[PDB]
């Protein structure tokens, strides 16, 4: 957490940081986009 | 003249607190420029 690094999720790849949200997310969903297009939230796969 | 331009200042603020579009000219300046970003983030998830 807390670093730029390189992700490798399932179905996604991307450069940034991992902090904590405030957010809720559906079980019928795995990720968030933004209104251009922009993900700024993923779940990990292993822990909810 | 002096109770008839003390009258004329008071009409301004009823009608700036009251009719929102008085200042549509400085909107479309800021609406503009919202619409010309977004359609350039937009335009990254087309294939060309």
């Amino acid at each position: 957490k807390n670093k730029c690094v390189n992700f490798n999720f399932n179905g996604l790849t991307g450069t940034g940081v991992l902090t904590e949200s405030n957010k809720k997310f559906l079980p019928f969903q795995q990720f968030g986009r933004d209104i251009a297009d922009t993900t700024d939230a993923v779940r990990d796969p292993q822990t909810l | 003249i002096a109770n008839q331009f003390n009258s004329a200042i008071g009409k301004i603020q009823d009608s700036l607190s009251s009719t929102a579009s008085a200042l549509g000219k400085l909107q479309n300046v800021v609406n503009q420029n919202a619409q010309a970003l977004n359609t350039l983030v937009k335009q990254l998830s087309s294939n060309f």
